[PDB]
């Protein structure tokens, strides 16, 4: 609901496409990062690897049956784990009667179909597979070797964050949902769709996101009391029209295999999948991320949610700023429209 | 996973 | 024996305190009313009796594995999905139980709380303490004592161990029949009351080929799918296919009886607590032969029959054991036990 | 005249001689084998009750009993504990394992000695009491089912049924198995067939001095005297031959091999033991000098379920004459253990 | 080795009022090595008043001990006889054929009792439930001694009969009880109420898993069959027998209004001189949590008794608890080492 606001595809060339981290500081020059979501299609000859033929025998250790309760566009999702299978077990089941996408012409039938049988028929989502599936010698946008400087974590502090810092694979089927969030750290995302079905996600523009909160904080008082950031929990689904009832902006793109999705800084964004699928996602950061990383606020409710030390980035990027936000008294307001400094060299 | 109880099938996550 | 409960109506009944001492023996009396027909019956203990003084002193008592009740489903035709969660007290149990989010709802009729249950099902999941090991029962308690029946399911070489549910408000328990089609009781210490849905045993084949009808995959993955306790039919989906069914809803100090084959389902009316166990007569014994079980599993609860086979029906050992032993039940049919009162 | 030494008789019928089990038992009473308590018979070698034995591995034991023996000097006292029901190949494997299985000897003396020395040591499990038959249903000869002696008219008439008395009961034994001194209940007949396995060695004590043995074990065992009049009826008490020699009773011994028939006649007192695993069927059974037997019993009074027949029957329809003073109690008929059964008359003319 | 002797205890009236903190003492002074402790209580103190009103009394189901073996090595049988009053049972207890036979050392009547152990089977009124402790006595009440047991029936409720609540024997002369330890390596608490006294042999904890060991030397059968079958309370074994093979061992006689104390995984076994009667039950303290997680327990009957331990580790063992239901808990037992408790006492 907001010009600015609206989900933006990019193109790239071979060329503009090498350089990851460049071309997100091009894209934030563009404005793409206002809407909180971008898509980006690869070049057509580019490729993250040859075949997914020899996938099938790959273990998902820990599947997940996504149970939803709730009515009125509001709804509450339980991950509950099953014994692990390979995707050929996943792939069967997604493709079966009880599981398979319905029939549908165009895509707004298949999003009222998702938000009408959103609680029913629990569907197995093969989520947190760690792992990747680009060839190791693939040197253009690799999920597991983005070179982005939250490399700092894991170089600098030695903490591996599985998810965030490695590479993690989804395997979904019909009706598989990821809840309204943010990243870890309000981090950059990068979700690229290998093969299968869409991946339909809903963006809020960081500009709008404490709206949405505020929102959420209303609708599951409860929770927002147990926990501040509860959101965070990604069990909590809202409906396009409970946004649209409440004036929350929100935009909404579909991702085909093949395309990337970049999540911005507290960016909130929500969607599910069409059908059997396969992606690979993992966080990234800038420059401009160290801000947020903060600033976000997080679960205070869990001892194991992901936490990053942000002293190495200020010491590295702010160094005048370091005693001051070590002291406490560093009171910056983020600007959620300002690109990242990369971006100077577009501007 | 799952293991079988009195009251049915129970799911610790 | 077929002119005995010809409605297969669940029966209740109110035993003086010599009648109801010895537990055994009433069970075969019940039966000798043709209370088994129904599948499920209840029996009010005399008001003298008590198992216990007073329950003011179980606030201690900790539910190991409380389950959070997931239920996904339409047109009363639901999956129930056991979450464990945190191990709590009853005093926690007691005070969420009771806290407006999950409090029992207003209602005047108890035909319009069985409507909100059904409404409401699948929202603000509940929590069961259910499973819990456990009796509160007092030691020197000799009569229908769960934690020591003494029927001849104790031969067994625990289904003969006492459990404490505590329920609240819409906790549900699935359609099912007992393990090894054995015989249940379930005393209602304290509380609002539990809802019971019963499914005579004749007719039990029928309600497994609804329930067959409507999750043909679950019963692909095991015949005996009902058995895993996770399926939830409405009585309305049951009268709309013409399935005898009964319901009757227990109060605190009251028994109910599930009987071999009887399937029954229910619910919880707000925070209460139960106490139940698996018995047997010699009844049983041909449908412990005849249980069909469940597949899938490898640690579903299964008893051996061999032992009661031999005891009860050595003549029939060989031919058993042989796979030959084709013997027919007849559910109207009280169990010998009855023959003192017949 | 007849069996002066009342020793234990053996017979070998030919199959004629074979078929009327009454009348062949008639004969053996003209030739004072009853005078010893004990007879065997040895029946035809064309004679079989049963074509195999192959098919009773899943033959259920409701309860066996394991053994225990108490004593020294030659006097003990045996308990029976019971055991969960337990197939006929179960326990075949139990009496066939080392720790059961009969040791080995040499001559018969030698492993009698070992069961009176090792009686109490390592409680064998006896398949005993077991209701049933190994007789296939066409056999008519000597059927423990169907003996069709007077002893019928309790079925038949009186309508009461006494198992191992009026039915036939199946025994499963091992090494060291034993039955303690008895005579039958209402000093009644016995018939013992061994089907199969190892031998089954007795000891009989004759009629004739019964009333030594029961003498003996009363000063043996005096508190179980006052409890009960016929303690020996418990069938606990043991005894050994040994014991019997040193105060001066009169028996006998006779060891019982697979395929041979036994013979207890009224109050004749026996025990004895199993050689190893065996299978053998007994039922009891009467003939008209028994009626007298059953009049005079002297019965166990400690136990209400001790088997009682009542005798007013037998008395009507064979001693018509003397039931109104023997319904009085003034028939003082006092038994001679040594005259046969009337219906010897044939075999005595 | 005196350090692992039977000790006696003579509390004064005030040290004796707490069970358990006295429990705690007498580990501070090291009887649980022996595995057996003697605690004579005041004299002032007494459970009951009169003991001729139990008369009437029921022994459900007594039960008459036969005894098989030979060379010191024998297996008890408890066949169950129809139940009987106390005035029955002492009747019989007291009469000519199983009083107590004529002797003048205690040894002489040891002699005789493993000599004539095979005859003359006694009948044990023993797992009477009940207690004969009157309502108000609130010291060593057998029926609430208060320990940390207690926490199983506080979590769950469930009682074991004879574990968690007081057992009545009923004995008389030749009457046994086999090499055992308690259910689960508990505490046992045994008070002679009256009557003829009680012989106990016990073997320190230290040397406990020899015990075992030439148990199932004896008895290799039972042992392919039962992981501790000597659970099953059926196994005696001659004092000759033990030091023969060098199972270091103690003996102690009980008279009338004597306490023992059985501690963890201390194995014990003995007989009553004549007609006499005992109460007892099992208890715990934080030292028992170890042996409990670490106690074999029968596996050949179901009936055995068996405690979940998950109550106790997690409430006084929460730093081993993940490794514990892991099964990486390798804690090793000091049998030497007291009660925490006892810190007070050193
Ligand atoms: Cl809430
Ligand atoms: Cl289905
Ligand atoms: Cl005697
Ligand atoms: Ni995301
Ligand atoms: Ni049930
Ligand atoms: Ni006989
Ligand atoms: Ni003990
Ligand atoms: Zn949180
Ligand atoms: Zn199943
Ligand atoms: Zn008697
Ligand atoms: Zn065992």
């Amino acid at each position: 609901l907001n010009p600015s606001a609206r989900i933006m595809t990019f193109y790239p060339t071979m060329e503009e496409f090498r350089n990851f981290s460049r071309y997100i500081a091009y894209i934030e020059s563009q404005g793409a990062h206002r809407a909180g979501l971008a898509k980006v299609v690869p070049p057509k000859e580019w490729k993250p690897r040859a075949s997914y033929d020899d996938i099938d025998d790959l273990v998902i250790p820990a599947p997940i049956q996504q149970l939803v309760t709730g009515q009125s566009g509001l709804f509450t999702q339980y991950n509950i784990q099953k014994k692990a299978m390979t995707v050929r077990e996943f792939r069967k089941i997604a493709n079966s009667d009880k599981y398979c996408t319905p029939r549908y012409s165009e895509f707004e039938e298949l999003e009222r179909k998702y938000w009408k049988n959103l609680t029913f028929n629990p569907p197995i989502y093969g989520a947190d597979v760690n792992g990747t599936l680009y060839e190791k010698h693939v040197d253009e946008w690799n999920i597991g070797r983005l070179r982005t400087i939250l490399d700092l974590v894991e170089k600098e502090s030695g903490i591996t964050i599985e998810g965030v810092n490695t590479p993690y694979l989804y395997f979904g089927m019909w009706k598989t949902s990821f809840a309204w969030h943010t990243e870890d750290m309000d981090l950059y995302s990068i979700n690229y769709l290998h093969f299968g079905e869409p991946k339909s996600w809903y963006s809020v523009p960081p500009e709008h996101g404490k709206r949405l909160e505020r929102l959420a904080k209303g609708f599951f008082p409860g929770s927002a009391q147990s926990c501040e950031a509860f959101l965070r929990h990604k069990m909590t689904l809202i409906s396009p029209l409970m946004l649209k009832k409440y004036g929350i902006p929100f935009d909404k793109v579909t991702q085909e295999a093949g395309e990337f999705m970049i999540t911005f800084p507290y960016g909130y964004h929500a969607g599910f999948n069409h059908g059997f699928n396969c992606a690979e996602s993992t966080n990234f950061a800038t420059r401009r991320w160290i801000e947020y990383g903060k600033q976000a606020v997080l679960c205070s409710c869990r001892k194991d949610m992901v936490k990053i030390s942000m002293d190495v980035f200020v010491r590295k990027f702010q160094p005048e700023r370091y005693k001051l936000w070590k002291a406490g008294k560093d009171n910056t307001v983020i600007d959620h429209t300002l690109p990242t400094p990369e971006a100077a060299e577009f501007l | 996973x799952v293991y079988n109880t009195r009251s049915g099938w129970r799911w610790y996550t």
